[PDB]
């Protein structure tokens, strides 16, 4: 049937709208669930690597796997309780970690597919062609697009470079790696990290795994960092109806700093990620998570010290809250790199009705 | 046969037909000799010619824009799936036709879209384009009490030339220095611009001092405008605040020389951002807000 | 290494069909390589490439059909189209392409082994095969069934031919654990040997007999191995011994 109630720590006062709670440790559920979905949910909940790009891919893969494993019942047709199952899966996902814009898109696509071949077919002929189709789609709208983006970036660099970076943008990692290896330029990389999830550290590790010339710093440590240095790059999650940068955490401040210190910024985007849901603030709907993302005392992740802090529910009058997804200022990031090479983010929905 | 030769042909005269149109005409002439039926013998050769032209450029931008537009037009042409002859003929016709169109576009610009200077709104102008001058000369026959302000042009004294073109209409004018550009933003109403191209980013690819002007306009909130015949949407992106496809050096720190030699490599081309066009005057309707980008998208279907 | 034309004629004509494998796209059309009529690159246009998303499907490496429009049989400028090709003809074109590929495969190992050029081999093959029989693959098949096409011209290389034949001609593993407790046994073994090959026989150990069964088209190997087993069983029941099969 499921589990509700019993939530950790104080609920504060402001930003009280989104799901942030729940099944972290499992105790009794419904009895026909394929466990791969559950496993994925468990992973996503306690993930410290994922950042917009790969989640959707993973979801797609999972769906493919499900399809491959799918057995059509001896009684009812190929989609009778399948829809119910899907709904349940969605509910589980939401309970674990919210459906992103890419996830929504994927769901839409799935629904479309369901409509396309209506109930009349057997088993090993329909799903044979479905799986292949979906694979082809994946190959098309994703990997090739990424490749295109990479190649656009390749030309975008001219002569002599010194750069500052942020975010677990898989594409950006690929980009920088490409710069390092198969372009052999004078590519300097400076890394900025973040407390909620360690993306910067991962990026640094990846750089090391190539042997890159790397400086490393954080959100605050910037005022000295510019004392030659030109380029700045970011990795957005999604763009709405407005053209505003509805992405992850520590971007906006950095962007502002860059704007102030003379040389502009460039972000990269994908031609599926755009939405018709409309918002202009952080408060409307955000990735909100458990305050356990702020317990550790610096340096690394698994250390656990009995130093000064380590309580929340017993702390009378104390409101410890943090945000994961932000909404960056529209006019600030200049260049955007999508499927049609280059353009101003004043486009907003130029590809939305184009579909 | 050469496009270069054709380009050379017009210089002393000109001052009438849009450059991008002359280039297009030349291209058409080059084409209609060596059989435009086949797509194997032709398109590749055209591309090669364009590349050659690009290589041969001294300091000119819009040629590329013209040629890509032409290419796009050609591509559009053979979608009717009828026959090779008729379509070819149509294509051939559409070169001189295109040239003819430019004048009509200019006319449209100078009779509908000239209501931006009316109540003696004093005009601070820089960037010599034909369209801007055409509209100003066409508004001199209406006598709407117009006044001109000229920021000095110094690549090699185009300013003098400009001041000589406004003396044939008989209208009070004044010389302005681009160091005292902070000094007078008061009595002059608005800042109007001629240029060399409009970017995929949105902003303007221009001349010897423009970004500063833009900045000052922004500071003063007295709106900043760009006026042209519409076919300068080149596939180019000025991602930085000091980078473009440039003909000369980008700020060349010359060595410790002696008798006043290496100096005058002063930036004769500059650019300002997308949040600067309060309006853009184009013949395809008065459209601006994200218009160029939209057009580009329509062209490349992306 | 892969060079020169596949058929008798170099450049294609009007109406005749080709197969394209696109490398890079989006500028004028596509100036790319082919797998039916020569590996020398021709050109398609970005106009008869849209019939009914377009920048996503084809791109790199993926198999697509083309029909030859306008050929300049003088210097070398070739026009191609994707839109004109009918859905019924597409399958036929694909089949043709497949056949061509198979032919090329047939004449590649040969080129490698004797360490000689491929073009010369092609020349020597495609006269009693590509003109008189139909295509080359079918002719080869006919030859393999009953030799009647190779006897047109004298062979300058026979080892290559032999190799090809061998390639045209799969081993399946079988172990029969022979645990005879018999009076007369060697004779029985000999008899077994004499009725099993009529296949590849090897011996390493005294009670272990190693046999690898030849298969015609994969799934016919169960029909012969079983027969062999049966024969073996027949062999030792009369004398006074036993055979164990895994």
């Amino acid at each position: 049937p499921g589990i509700s109630s019993v939530i950790p720590t104080v609920l504060e006062q402001s930003f009280d709208n989104s799901s942030l709670i729940s099944v972290k440790e499992l105790l009794l559920n419904k009895d026909l669930i394929h466990p791969s979905i559950l496993l994925l949910t468990s992973h996503l909940a306690h993930y410290k690597i994922v950042g917009s790009i790969p989640r959707c891919i993973a979801m797609l893969e999972v769906f493919q796997i499900v399809i491959k494993d799918y057995q059509t019942p001896k009684g009812t047709t190929l989609s009778r309780n399948l829809t119910s199952y899907l709904s349940h899966q969605i509910d589980l996902l939401k309970k674990a970690r919210p459906l992103s814009v890419t996830m929504g898109n994927a769901i839409r696509w799935l629904k479309q597919e369901i409509s396309l071949i209506d109930p009349s077919t057997p088993d090993k002929a329909a799903k044979k062609d479905l799986c292949e189709k979906i694979g082809q789609f994946a190959k098309e709208k994703i990997e090739l697009a990424d490749q295109l983006i990479i190649d656009n970036a390749s030309t975008q660099i001219e002569e002599s470079t010194t750069i500052v970076t942020y975010g677990s943008s898989k594409v950006l990692t690929e980009l920088l790696l490409h710069n390092a290896i198969s372009l052999k330029k004078n590519i300097k990389v400076i890394v900025v990290d973040s407390r909620p999830l360690f993306e910067g550290r991962k990026m640094a590790e990846t750089l090391r795994n190539a042997g890159v010339n790397v400086m490393y710093a954080l959100i605050t440590s910037l005022d000295t960092i510019f004392n030659d240095v030109d380029y700045v790059f970011l990795g957005a999650h999604s763009i709405l109806s407005n053209g505003f940068l509805y992405s992850r955490a520590g971007t906006a401040m950095l962007a502002m700093s860059a704007k102030r210190r003379n040389i502009p910024v460039l972000v990269c985007c994908e031609s599926l990620k755009f939405s018709q849901r409309v918002q202009l603030d952080s408060v409307t709907f955000n990735e909100l998570a458990d305050p356990n993302d702020l317990v550790n005392i610096d340096y690394e992740n698994p250390v656990e010290r009995r130093g000064n802090k380590g309580a929340l529910l017993n702390q009378f009058i104390k409101e410890r809250k943090f945000e994961k997804k932000k909404l960056a200022m529209e006019n600030k990031p200049k260049g955007n790199k999508i499927g049609g090479k280059k353009g101003s983010e004043g486009e907003s929905k130029d590809a939305s009705n184009e579909e | 046969f050469n496009i270069t030769e054709t380009y050379l042909r017009f210089l002393e005269e000109d001052t009438e037909m849009t450059m991008p149109i002359a280039a297009i005409e030349a291209l058409v002439t080059l084409l209609r000799i060596k059989t435009p039926e086949t797509a194997a013998e032709m398109i590749n050769t055209i591309k090669s010619s364009t590349e050659e032209l690009i290589k041969s450029i001294p300091n000119s931008v819009s040629l590329r824009a013209g040629c890509d537009i032409f290419m796009r037009f050609v591509l559009r042409n053979l979608h009717l799936y009828g026959d090779w002859e008729n379509c070819k003929q149509h294509l051939i016709e559409n070169g001189q036709l295109f040239v003819s169109r430019a004048k009509k576009s200019r006319n449209k610009i100078a009779e509908i879209g000239v209501d931006f200077i009316a109540d003696d709104d004093i005009i601070l102008v820089h960037g010599y384009s034909r369209a801007v001058f055409s509209l100003l000369n066409h508004a001199a026959n209406k006598f709407i009490r117009f006044r001109c302000v000229v920021t000095e042009s110094r690549p090699s004294k185009q300013g003098n030339q400009l001041y000589t073109l406004l003396e044939q209409k008989g209208i009070p004018v004044t010389l302005i220095v681009d160091s005292a550009v902070g000094a007078v933003i008061d009595k002059v109403d608005k800042v109007f611009v001629g240029a060399e191209g409009v970017a995929e980013s949105g902003g303007i690819i221009n001349l010897v001092g423009t970004y500063s002007v833009g900045v000052l306009a922004h500071n003063a909130r007295k709106p900043f405008y760009v006026v042209t015949e519409s076919h300068k949407f080149v596939r180019m992106f000025p991602l930085s605040s000091d980078d473009l496809p440039m003909a000369g050096p980008p700020l060349d720190f010359t060595r410790r020389t002696d008798d006043l030699e290496d100096a005058l490599r002063g930036p004769t081309i500059d650019y300002t951002a997308q949040e600067y066009i309060t309006a853009l005057i184009t013949d395809l309707g008065v459209l601006t807000p994200s218009a160029v980008s939209e057009e580009l998208i329509k062209m490349w279907y992306d | 290494t892969s060079h020169c034309r596949f058929y008798e004629n170099k450049y294609p004509e009007i109406d005749d069909i080709v197969m394209v494998n696109v490398q890079q796209i989006a500028e004028m059309g596509a100036y790319v390589k082919l797998l039916e009529y020569d590996n020398i690159e021709g050109m398609i246009l970005l106009s008869e490439l849209s019939r009914r998303s377009i920048q996503k499907l084809i791109r790199v490496g993926k198999n697509d059909v083309a029909v030859v429009l306008r050929v300049d049989k003088e210097k070398g400028y070739i026009d191609l189209s994707k839109r004109r090709v009918s859905s019924e003809d597409i399958i036929k074109c694909e089949e043709k392409y497949q056949k061509s590929k198979t032919v090329h495969s047939i004449l590649r190992y040969c080129a490698e082994k004797f360490q000689i050029p491929l073009e010369e081999l092609y020349k020597t093959i495609a006269w009693p095969l590509s003109r008189k029989f139909g295509h080359a693959y079918e002719a080869f098949k006919l030859s393999i069934i009953d030799e009647t096409v190779w006897e047109g011209i004298e062979p300058p290389s026979k080892d290559v031919l032999d190799e090809l034949k061998n390639y045209i001609s799969v081993k399946i593993r079988a172990d029969v654990e022979v645990s005879c407790f018999s009076y007369e046994g060697i004779d029985a073994i000999k008899d077994a040997l004499k009725s099993a090959e009529d296949v590849k026989v090897k011996l390493v150990a005294a009670p272990l007999y190693v046999l690898t069964t030849q298969a015609l088209d994969k799934q016919k190997g169960i029909e012969q191995l079983e027969s062999a087993i049966e024969k073996i069983t027949e062999v030792i029941t009369k004398y006074g011994g036993v055979c164990n099969i895994t």
